[PDB]
């Protein structure tokens, strides 16, 4: 009467961090 | 005149510091009990190792190293080995259980034990010196000691510092081979944890050396002894520069201001060469411009990539020897011709060069064939991206079953600590990804 | 440094940690006497984790043996090593078990886990830094199986923090030599996988097999499997011992090797293997070891791994030898057979590799596998418990020493469920 | 570098094939007790395509022994170089195949192939760079031919880009030894002519008229008839061993010798071969060599090839010669009997000459033909096999062990589908 | 100087590398350790050799050869031979298995393994050079890993450099002698795929080397070794122009500028004139119009072929040692004059002449006696033709029946592969007829 | 059952590829 501990893992939507785009302008 | 900590950390750690302080003891001339067989000088001059060996007594020259560990056997391996009489007894820290391979451990229970008596350790090091510049951290990511211990310390240097430069040499988990079963979750946590306080953090590979050996060294059984030798080859000549008057000297700031574009972006590439057997050193003429396209080919990688999938953001190019300066400008100039190799559109100037006099010192009984001179390089290229992506990837088939995670949670790692790591190596990877578009 | 108390209980307890005595005085040269006589200073850098000295170059085996009656202890006192033991740690009842888990559990391990702890605490606080316990019994046996639980019970309640380790006989697949082996061993589990940290399951059938077929042995006795259990046992822990290119202690293993809190079972391997006359025609090289130690033969459990997916894999290794070699022999294996790793695990091998290798030989390696394919063994004594149970067979037996129905119901249940999560973990779910 | 597994099956297997070990022995140096003994480094330069070394001097021969019955095995291990043979690989049944096909091909070789295809296994993972698999068995042996069969298309199917060498005592046209051998020969070639890439066709026969007739002996033994099967069987695989001007592996024998799939057999040939009284008045030249080849009666096969056409030539030259002598040699053998050779293949003569002569010759050379004339043998056993299968001789002791009317239909169709195709390739067609 | 890079594929092709090599140490004074017993100026000079043997370390000479081959035997041997300590040890490349004789092997299944290796291999040598000029490839058309391997690194070269030269020195299929059965097959699949990417392919026979030994050299039993020894002399004959100074020098993009009339036709006969053994040559005075006459008798010819059977359309006179210009003006007028000889009327000026100081040097234990002037001539005459039909005539032949055709197949070789080489031999076969008709 | 794999083989028109008569006129 067990069940296997699987959960729904995802990085859904991330950002990066440094801004290479800042001055792209 | 200027001074620099090495603190070796882990079983890598020591034991890449034995085989670093070997070499050392070798360049400088210094006998395995800190004398020196032409002790004509004592408490001065130059003598310029000044900054790795700190003068007590009488002729005795005493290491500035630190060597840390949870688990007392390798350092005991040390207190009875060949320079058990060299080093201070005062710099052999042990605690009495490593961590397991679990970053928790070594983060949290166990290396809180110990953290300030390092850290007393080293700031009673640093009171001695005058010109410190930087700090070496060795340690694998891999090794829970290594991983959890290097993390707190990095956080506390950072921390108590905070203007001296830190430079990491680490060997980066093998895409094929592996140790321990929970690397995945060692490394991601340690890179999360490590990141901002970093200022640059030279990758190496065992496999790679593996394949590097085998192919360039002709030596079928390499044990962690030729991989030892090879990184300290690396590392002494990157410290040339400081122990020896150049041509065109290179500090250790220089290295983060040339190969640092972006703060999140400080994982250079280590690479070394020539690298060949005595037997084939009689049929080869090793010139300048040879070394030099050596250096970027694929196959002498420390690390497990391909440098032809991404592009180059800074190479750093340190020669030593009987190096001529217009062969170096030469050479450049054809590696920047050859279309194969890429480098980033918003970085026309992608070199950094430096020339030291001192040749490479081959160590009696090694493997390298005595070269009047070598080229020790060190690039900044995208290509590590999709190792970050690989490791990613295996961590999320570890994580999305809570596999291992009952060890770290045990030890006080909260269940978030994993998701935000995962976070910030997604974000790391976006921002790889995002400097290797060109506009 | 850290040291490692070694408890003793019962027949299995006793004659294998005998043997294990045997080979662990000779690699560090004590002889019969206890004084040291050997020859390198390895064997004294970490003498005292498996050893305390008593001034005089006398050194004492850091061992306690537990029992139900006198006899096995008085063999054991009379034949080889007797005089090095201090005889302080023969801790014995009078009564035995009679092979009854309940009986050994609740009267007589009832009676004499009060000397048999105050001996341990003895040993414990004697200690510069306890790292884990090690305990050698079976799971047939009555006296082994209940006063190992109430031991394992006490001692987790005693040091949580610490490794508890047992080295347990398993039931056999085809030969039991106990009738009411199947309840003993049920029972035992029940508490097995609640307060151990890793088990590492013997068959005395597949070391029969092993030497039949292996060794070419003709008349194999209960030592000479002891002798293969103890050089298993004294790989296993060789790194606490003796430095190495790279080492492991036992906290790494349990950390590597255990995924999930109750899958900690664990089926052990040796390499190599040879018959005396085959010594002269096979080379020992690291190609030779891996093949030797991933063979469906050379388990000495009770179980063809080629039925499930391994977990993880450890191989710790003895001898002067090539991290490249150990290493690529690894890719191959999990290349060539990628279909018996679970696919939610890469980087299924853990290594290790000691300096030292065992005496006589260039190099060995011990193989510790954490297979699903161990089902087998909890489904089959699952199903032999249950067809017992249905009829009540020797049940009084157990009620008389005040047992109910209700724990029976309860072990049953927990090892259905336990089966069940080895099922569980054999989906890809990739 | 390049190793070849021999496997011995059969009674035909083992006695050929100690000879043929012990020949290859004394070909490097290596006496009776593995240690290598010789006295040239080209002896040890190419040890590894038939040893594997284990450390301590001594070579193990990288063969495995299969039989159904432990008695061969049993002479074979008692006799000379027993001892040299690592024991690991005396692979044997208990209940003998009793010359029935049937049997060794369905039951016991069923039983056996799993133990012997493990060892097979566990000899081709350790190699360096596997080349081919070589076989020494019978067709008329009921062990040999069944096991043989079972052997090779289990091996085929594990290696399907490896080249599979037999060499096959074929039935006398005259003085057969068993009763069943014509349906052991034709249900043996029904998977040898679709699994093999080439076979040798040995007459013991043919090679007592050599030894009455050229050797001028009275008293011929199977082991000197092993030992001219030996000599030609060193002469084949001579290139895989010794430097030459011109060498040659056996997959370049099979490229240039097999010109369509399905005709691949081959009638071997060897040469110096005279009595001891006579060789103090013949010396040895290369058209000496020449005329001793390309002779009816120093055939090895039970078939005169003036009867037929050639296909393809290979001849294996051994010891200091000169190229130019051997060419014109093969010139004027091509021109002066160009009637025996097809007209759709110019330059029928492949060669090969390698440095190194065979222990107390100056030079000798080893023939291999591929002659249309061999269709003679089988159109004999498929009338044979007609005439005895239209009686139903002997059936019961086949359909016994599983077999039924419609495999014999099958084989026997096939043989005639074999003979018809050899006499198509007769039509010069142009 | 100028450079040039030699590749040996193959038995034949090692074989005569072997032969080469030797002849060249014993020319330039070499010793077979790459030292020099008059080593008196090292790293350079004149010590015109810079072109064949390249300057390492100090006094070691290392020759710029590649030798690759599927098979490692005889790659082996040159390990073990004499010269085992001359070459350098990166220069000798071995697959495992040899092609079998079957030219699809060779060229797709297993010549693509070690293909990259023999390339990155051939640049890095061709990067060391400044002035490199063009590739020799040594190989036989029969020889199943020759013939592929050869093919697939023709192209290679062909796409990688385009501009070098590419010569071929090639044993040509005998008409009568065979070794492999296969032989037809392998010919035409490499000259079909080899026509179109080589510059000029020079033609030699085993069996025309067995009659010119037993008829000049009067030797009975000339194995591959005076075969080799004359293949050799011929090699060192047309390179001494660029490795000697002469009267009238010839680099090497002469020969394909004036044998080459159409790019189709590209296959010169090599011959060499003396050829006498000792005992005759006190009889003899060897004078220029008496070589120069010899080298056009048809007994000498190198490939078995009648070159009265067709006509010239280029030649090519390589004179050496005591050689008057003069004399070689006279002979050459006189072979013009003599009737017997045709040349194509399309081609008035059909004489190319070069005169080089250095008389050519007899190998210790060699047949050929010494002599003080030498003429190796190369001569594109259409009697070839004869020999190309001889060989499309084996492939009908052998190709109607599908014989040996599975073999190739199964590697890969599409059916038809061979239908497109047959028609790419029948148009070779109709370009030598057309150009053979005069208007 | 069985017969001989033979084909009729022919290189029927060849022409050829230099163009030596291109400028004939
Ligand atoms: N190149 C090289 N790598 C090493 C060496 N020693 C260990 N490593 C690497 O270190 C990794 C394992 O981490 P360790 O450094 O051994 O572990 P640790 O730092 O002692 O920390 P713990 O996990 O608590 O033992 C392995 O993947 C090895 O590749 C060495 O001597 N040379
Ligand atoms: N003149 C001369 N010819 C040779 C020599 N060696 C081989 N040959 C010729 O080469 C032809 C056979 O091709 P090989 O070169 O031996 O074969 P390969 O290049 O190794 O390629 P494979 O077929 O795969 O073995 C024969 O017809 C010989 O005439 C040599 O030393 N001298
Ligand atoms: N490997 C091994 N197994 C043993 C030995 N002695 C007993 N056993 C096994 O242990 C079981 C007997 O249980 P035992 O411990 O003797 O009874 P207890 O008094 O109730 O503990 C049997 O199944 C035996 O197979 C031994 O010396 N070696
Ligand atoms: N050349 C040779 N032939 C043999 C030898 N022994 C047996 N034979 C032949 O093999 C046949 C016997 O078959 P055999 O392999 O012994 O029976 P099996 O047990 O069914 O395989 C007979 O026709 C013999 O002529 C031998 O030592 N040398
Ligand atoms: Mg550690
Ligand atoms: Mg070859």
């Amino acid at each position: 009467k067990v069940q296997i501990i699987n959960k729904k893992l995802d990085l859904s939507n991330v950002q990066s961090k440094c801004g290479s785009k800042d001055n792209i302008k | 005149m200027r001074e620099c900590i090495s603190i070796h950390v882990g079983q890598a750690g020591v034991q890449i510091g034995n085989a670093c302080w070997e070499l050392y003891c070798l360049e400088h001339g210094i006998q395995p009990d800190g004398q020196m067989p032409s002790d004509k000088t004592i408490g001065g001059g130059d003598d310029s190792f000044n900054t790795f060996f700190s003068e007590t007594g009488a002729g005795k020259h005493v290491p500035r190293a630190v060597f840390v560990d949870l688990e007392p056997t390798v350092i005991d391996e040390v207190r009875t080995g060949t320079y058990r009489q060299l080093f201070h007894p005062e710099q052999l820290i042990t605690g009495k259980e490593d961590a397991a391979n679990n970053y928790a451990r070594g983060h949290y229970t166990i290396g809180k034990e110990i953290i300030d008596l390092v850290l007393d350790r080293i700031r009673k090091l640093a009171d001695q010196c005058t010109g410190l510049q930087g700090f070496l951290v060795f340690h694998s990511f891999g090794g829970g000691t290594g991983s959890g211990f290097t993390s707190l310390l990095m956080e506390r240097l950072s921390v108590d510092y905070g203007k001296k430069s830190k430079l990491e040499f680490s060997i980066y988990p093998a895409p094929q081979v592996s140790t321990a079963v929970v690397e995945p979750y060692n490394s991601i946590l340690t890179t999360h944890t490590t990141l901002e306080h970093s200022d640059c953090a030279f990758m190496v590979d065992n496999e790679a050396i593996y394949d590097i050996c085998r192919r360039n060294l002709d030596i079928e059984r390499p044990t962690y002894t030729n991989l030892n030798r090879l990184i300290s080859q690396i590392v002494s000549s990157i410290t040339a520069s400081l122990r020896f008057d150049g041509a065109l000297n290179v500090d250790l700031t220089e290295f983060q201001t040339n190969l640092v574009p972006y703060p999140r972006i400080h994982f250079p590439l280590a690479t070394y060469a020539p690298v060949i057997s005595a037997e084939k050193a009689y049929h080869e003429q090793l010139s300048v411009a040879e070394i030099t396209n050596a250096c970027f080919e694929p196959a002498n990688q420390m690390v497990k990539c391909d440098p032809r999938h991404g592009k180059y953001m800074a190479c750093c190019l340190l020669y030593r020897g009987d190096v001529v300066p217009k062969d170096v400008n030469a050479a450049i100039a054809t590696i920047k011709t050859k279309r194969s190799i890429q480098f980033v559109d918003w970085c026309p100037t992608g070199f950094k060069v430096g020339i030291n006099y001192q040749p490479p010192t081959v160590v009696p009984g090694g493997d390298l064939a005595k070269v009047q001179r070598a080229v020790c390089m060190l690039s900044n290229t995208t290509a590590i991206a999709e190792a970050w992506a690989r490791l990613d990837h295996k961590f999320d088939l570890m994580y999305a079953k809570r596999a291992f995670v009952h060890w770290y949670v045990g030890e006080g790692m909260e269940e978030g600590e994993f998701s935000e790591a995962r976070e910030d190596m997604a974000a790391l990877e976006k921002d790889y990804e995002e400097v290797g578009v060109d506009s | 440094m850290r040291e490692i108390v070694h408890i003793q209980a019962g027949q299995c307890g006793n004659q294998i940690g005998a043997k294990f005595w045997e080979v662990i005085s000779d690699e560090h040269g004590i002889d019969p006497t206890g004084s040291y006589h050997g020859d390198s200073d390895l064997q004294l850098e970490r003498i005292n984790v498996y050893y305390n000295e008593a001034a005089g170059n006398k050194y004492v085996p850091r061992a306690i043996l537990v029992d139900l009656e006198p006899g096995t202890m008085d063999s054991v006192r009379s034949g080889p090593f007797g005089q090095i033991f201090r005889p302080d740690n023969f801790v014995f009842g009078q009564s035995g078990a009679g092979n009854n888990w309940a009986k050994g559990h609740y009267t007589e391990g009832a009676e004499l886990v009060d000397s048999v702890l105050d001996v341990v605490r003895k040993e414990s606080e004697s200690c510069d830094c306890l790292q884990g316990f090690q305990l050698t019994h079976s799971l047939g046996g009555g006296t082994g199986s209940g006063m190992g639980t109430l031991l394992i019970s006490k001692i987790r309640e005693e040091y949580p923090d610490r490794i508890m380790n047992t080295f347990s006989v398993v039931p056999s697949p085809k030969v039991s030599d106990t009738v009411v082996e199947p309840y003993n061993a049920t029972l035992s589990v029940h508490q097995l996988v609640e307060n151990t940290d890793e088990t590492y399951c013997i068959d005395n059938e597949a070391l029969y097999d092993i030497c039949f077929r292996t060794l070419k042995l003709t008349t194999p006795t209960y030592g000479d499997l002891n002798h293969l259990v103890s050089a298993t046992m004294s790989g296993v822990t060789t790194c606490l011992r003796f430095p190495g290119q790279l080492n492991a202690d036992l906290r790494k293993l349990a950390v590597n090797m255990v995924p999930f809190p109750r899958l900690h079972f664990f089926m052990p391997g040796f390499a190599p293997l040879t018959s005396r006359g085959s010594q002269q025609y096979r080379a020992l090289t690291v190609p030779e070891l891996t093949q030797q130690m991933f063979d469906a033969k050379n388990m000495m459990a009770a179980c063809d791994p080629r039925h499930g997916r391994y977990l993880t894999v450890a191989a710790v290794f003895r001898g002067r030898m090539s991290m490249k070699e150990v290493d690529e022999q690894m890719l191959n294996v999990q290349n060539k057979n990628s279909s018996y790793f679970v696919e939610w695990i890469p980087n299924n091998v853990k290594t290790a590799v000691c300096d030292i290798p065992p005496r006589g030989l260039k190099m060995s390696a011990t193989f510790i596998g954490n297979s699903t394919a161990i089902q087998e063994l909890f489904k089959r004594i699952s199903e032999q418990f249950t067809a017992m149970f249905r009829r009540k067979a020797f049940l009084h037996w157990y009620t008389g020493e005040g047992m109910d129905e209700m724990e029976f119901t309860e072990a049953e249940s927990n090892m259905n469920d336990l089966v069940s999560e080895y099922q569980q973990y054999q989906d890809a779910t990739a």
